[PDB]
């Protein structure tokens, strides 16, 4: 009763970390789309509340929700109060659900909303160097641009299915 | 082998530049073979067209293509 | 205890460094790197 | 028993106050995860 | 039967795909304390004539002996229980900002 | 001069703080660092340090979805490195295509 | 991290490179309006 | 959480009471366990300038194990700062006089270098023997897994073990043992 | 197995060789190619140390090792078993296996000091006054060189000085 | 005993023994043969 | 410095012990 293979039980004989097995495929590919149904059903009536997304914006990843603030360094090329629509999404996270993109969600799915709120430079920052017994000084201020946006609305479709 | 360098337009690292394989210009590369990666340019599509010039984008394959959708691929 | 005569890393009596693992491994990425820069130049 | 609210506290009495406050939100729906008062323009 | 984690103690995760696959859908909802997990609340803590009057019971300490008391109730050192001068107590913002 | 060059130990700094909260995030879950970060990758989620972090202090239910979601892709690796290539790839290994 | 990961799948070793997470615009009018191209 | 702010404050920066059990289990694999949650690097709201560090205590610190022949190899060296004050005493000889020295001083020399650690330090409650005082036992919360596995005398394997594994060679019957 | 007896009546003694049941060994090996009782049944690079039942089937009833000649190992594995009951005799796994203690003998009681991967005998062990500079530290040794080779299941290996 | 640090063997009575984590080297009919590993 | 010979061992380059850790049989 032993095969070619076996070996008597020893601390080395089989690895530490316990064997795992996976679902079927096939039956795991049915029990994805039950919940893909599931999670829609909920987007259609309405049952969530709040809604936090993670937006991908000048080159920074943003983690926003409705009514909230972001400090951007640069200018945008928008007067003050035009309202806009952030493109990329990576995630877009409810109390009882989450969706991921791969990496971006699709724009049918989720519409994240801002406006911008005033348009205005950053304090003044100290650029000095300096060198010992080389007499090498020298100072400089810079005032970068910065952007205010506020965050409007943050909704999403039932286009999973 | 800093002159080199300078010839072969490759003083920013990291910055792909596209050469000849020819003897005169792979003799400049023997000098400097220890400094750099050498990788053949494949063309999928082909050379680019003028209509194409706008569209291309090498990729980290070696490959060129002449049309950079953006997209996710519908198959 | 443990001096190293005069300065560490010049002279006759140095302090010693040792080979470590992951110094090999990088050695040997770039060897194999110019290894086929060698291939590409021979066509 | 069935859980309606949980609260934290310092003693036990606070606690047990601050769980009920916990609960008159959910009753009345002015917790935080409700989602946000909406602004747009009416249609 | 598979689990990646177990769904006991936070929540339980089901992950799932979408039908072309560009998006991974993920229902978490919360699992509540059960009620044989808990214990009950302990609410429990004469020939008398005279009213108990309430009587103050600030016993004198020394500087030592307090510091004592308060490191030991409070798992400390006795260090931050002695005072500053007033160079330090006149730098500290008594207005900070607040952030919600 | 301090302050010229304190804006390198800055952001240094930071990454610093968010991996050891990451670490932290991923324990409770019996989970490493490397795992988390390397296996989302092969997901093709591309969520920063900064991110994770906020996610493992304000969002605890997503943190754990996506530790999960980590740990499978984990999972499905090992599954692979002992087929020769005759069984197909994970459902959650496969990669979408951009073109 | 996953550099030479996304290197065998076609990618870019640092994903600032290239592909729809950086070439796509980062916003747009609310309208539907495109923006202007961005300076990168 | 649907909390007040207080309330949601307290509980988040909480300590908690950590218990570990040293019988057979190496000093250092317990000092790199207690050393994280004295510090507070287990919660992902870690912050140096934050007092977010946890109680830990460990009992059975008596009975530790080293490997190796550290027992007699390693040295503890002090200096009382006096001429010829010089000491050197091995691990075996402290762990006799001091029960609790060793498993101490590998925690001390895991936190960090500042002023800091001596707070750390009055967090940690260690007990040679499973005997714990009362009110350190009323406020304790969760116990950690032991790092090391205890492996099994050979008195205490079942007859059920010994019968599945496999006798491998066949002694002559002419042998004297 | 034999055993020897001695029985003294009216001042005449007398000795006896009788023998004994004898293990037999399990049937149907996995590989009945090979040559020591260890590879006929993958146990190759496959025990340490603390797998007792392995070990006591080459140990005598008070501890000591068995020949080459009778268990018909090879040199290479004899060593390290030789090696790996040193190490569980010093971590206490083996109680049973103990010395004999001739009659009037009372071990005295000694410090009980709790130890394993014990490579070298306790007293004869000096201690490290000078650790040495970091290029020249001098190291404590754990474990065994001849369980190097071992199966290791990490992408550490084997470290064998401390 | 002498200090070696190349033990040898003078006679056929001498024996080598490790003990107390070093060789040495006895023998009863020479004393004088008797060497300790330096 | 010293010369190319020497009564003693000399100490290489790290470079060099590099490539002679790297090449061993
Ligand atoms: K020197
Ligand atoms: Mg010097
Ligand atoms: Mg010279
Ligand atoms: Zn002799």
């Amino acid at each position: 009763s032993y095969l070619p293979g076996y070996v008597p039980k020893t601390s080395l004989s089989s690895p530490p970390w316990p064997e795992v097995v996976l679902p079927d495929p096939v039956e795991e590919t049915r029990h994805h789309a039950e919940v893909v149904k599931k999670v829609n059903e909920m987007i259609v009536t309405g049952q969530y509340g709040r809604l936090f997304a993670v937006v991908h914006f000048a080159s920074r990843q943003w983690k926003v929700t409705s009514e909230d603030l972001i400090l951007i360094g640069n200018e945008l090329d928008l007067a003050c109060g035009e309202r806009i629509r952030l493109e990329k999404v990576l995630l877009v996270g409810a109390d009882n659900f989450t969706l991921l993109g791969k990496p971006l969600l699709g724009k049918d799915l989720v519409r994240v909303e801002a406006t911008v709120i005033e348009k205005t430079e950053s304090w003044p920052r100290i650029i000095m160097r300096f060198r010992k017994r080389k007499n090498f000084k020298k100072k400089r201020i810079v005032t970068t641009p910065q952007t205010v946006l506020r965050i409007n609305s943050i909704e999403i479709a039932p286009c999973l299915l | 082998e800093k002159d080199i360098i300078k010839m072969l337009g490759l003083e920013k690292a990291h910055t792909p530049q596209v050469h000849k394989n020819i003897p005169s210009v792979n003799a400049k590369l023997k000098v400097v073979k220890h400094l750099i990666r050498i990788k053949p340019l494949k063309l999928p599509q082909g050379l680019p067209a003028e209509e194409n010039m706008s569209n291309t984008c090498l990729k980290s394959t070696g490959e060129l293509v002449v049309q950079w959708h953006l997209k996710p691929v519908e198959q | 205890r443990g001096r190293i005569p005069g300065r560490q890393w010049i002279g006759k009596h140095r302090r010693p460094r040792f080979v470590s693992l992951r110094a090999k491994q990088n050695m040997i990425r770039r060897l194999e790197i110019e290894a086929e820069n060698h291939y590409w130049l021979s066509m | 028993k069935k859980l309606i609210a949980e609260g934290p506290g310092e003693t036990v009495l606070v606690a047990e106050e601050e769980a009920a406050r916990v609960a008159l939100r959910k009753l009345y729906g002015f917790t935080e995860n409700r989602r946000p008062w909406n602004y747009s323009k009416p249609k | 039967t598979y689990s990646p984690l177990p769904d006991d103690y936070n929540c339980n995760v089901e992950l799932a795909l979408t039908s072309d696959g560009r998006t991974i859908v993920c229902y978490h909802p919360s699992v509540d304390i059960p009620y044989e997990h808990t214990k009950p609340i302990p609410r429990p803590d004469h020939d008398q004539v005279l009213k108990t009057r309430l009587e103050e019971k600030v016993e004198h300490l020394e500087e030592g002996p307090m510091i004592e008391q308060l490191s030991k109730m409070f798992f400390t050192t006795k260090h931050r229980w002695y005072p500053h001068g007033r160079y330090h107590r006149c730098r500290k913002n008594l207005n900070p900002p607040k952030d919600r | 001069v301090k302050c010229t060059k304190a804006r390198y130990l800055k952001k240094k700094n930071m990454r610093t703080l968010w991996i050891n909260r990451i670490t932290a995030a991923s324990q409770e879950h019996g989970l490493k660092y490397p795992a988390l970060i390397g296996n989302l990758v092969k997901c093709q989620v591309e969520l920063n340090r900064k991110v994770l972090a906020d996610l493992a202090i304000y969002e605890p239910k997503t943190f754990k979805s996506l530790a999960a979601l980590a740990s499978r892709r984990r999972h499905e690796g090992f599954a692979a490195a002992l087929g020769d290539g005759k069984e197909p790839e994970g459902i959650f290994s496969r990669v979408v295509q951009y073109h | 991290a996953g550099g030479q990961w996304r290197l065998q799948q076609g990618l870019a070793a640092n994903p600032s490179g290239y592909g729809p997470l950086t070439e796509l615009p980062d916003w747009s009018y609310a309208d539907g309006r495109p923006a202007p191209p961005m300076k990168g | 959480s649907s909390f007040s702010r207080a309330p949601q404050q307290w509980a988040t920066f909480a300590r908690i009471w950590y218990l570990l059990d040293g019988k057979m289990q190496p000093p250092g694999k317990l000092a790199a366990m207690a050393s994280i949650r004295l510090q507070g690097l287990h919660k992902p709201v870690y912050h140096a300038l934050s007092d977010c560090g946890d109680h830990v205590v460990i009992m059975n610190t008596r009975h530790i194990a080293f490997s190796g022949n550290k027992w007699e190899q390693k040295v503890y060296s002090s200096h009382t700062g006096y001429p010829g004050g010089f000491r050197q005493v091995t691990a075996a000889q402290l762990h006799l006089r001091d029960p609790v020295a060793i498993v101490k001083l590998a925690i001390y020399g895991m936190l960090p270098k500042n002023l800091h650690r001596r707070t750390m330090m009055e967090r940690l409650h260690l007990f040679p023997d499973e005997y714990i005082p009362e009110d350190i036992l009323k406020n304790l919360v969760e116990e950690l897994p032991q790092p090391r596995k205890i492996p099994k005398r050979l008195d205490e394997y079942t007859q059920e073990e010994i019968d599945a594994f496999p006798r491998l060679w066949t002694p002559p019957e002419d042998y004297r043992l | 197995f034999r055993e020897v007896v001695e029985t003294q009546e009216g001042k005449t003694t007398i000795i006896e060789g009788r023998i004994t049941a004898t293990p037999k060994e399990s049937p149907n090996p996995p590989n009945p190619s090979g040559q020591c009782p260890i590879c006929r049944w993958n146990l190759k690079h496959k025990y340490n140390y603390d797998d007792v039942l392995l070990l006591s089937q080459f140990i005598r009833p008070h501890g000591g090792m068995l020949p080459r000649k009778i268990t018909g190992l090879c040199q290479e594995e004899h060593r390290k078993i030789e090696e790996c009951v040193k190490m569980a005799h010093r971590a206490g796994l083996l109680p049973n296996h103990r010395p004999r203690l001739p009659e009037g003998v009372v071990p005295k009681s000694k410090p009980q000091l709790n130890r394993y991967l014990t490579r070298w005998a306790p007293g004869s062990v000096k201690p490290i006054y000078k650790k040495g500079p970091r290029w020249n530290r001098v190291r404590m040794p754990v474990g065994s060189p001849l369980l190097r080779d071992n199966v290791c299941y990490s992408r550490t290996p084997w470290k064998l000085y401390h | 005993f002498k200090n070696k640090t190349v033990l040898k063997k003078r006679c056929k009575d001498c024996y080598l023994v490790k003990r107390r984590g070093r060789w040495y080297v006895y023998c009863k009919t020479h004393p004088r043969h008797k060497q300790r590993q330096m | 410095g010293s010369k190319a010979v020497t009564r003693h061992r000399r100490v290489m380059h790290f470079q060099r012990q590099k490539l002679m850790a790297v090449t061993e049989y």
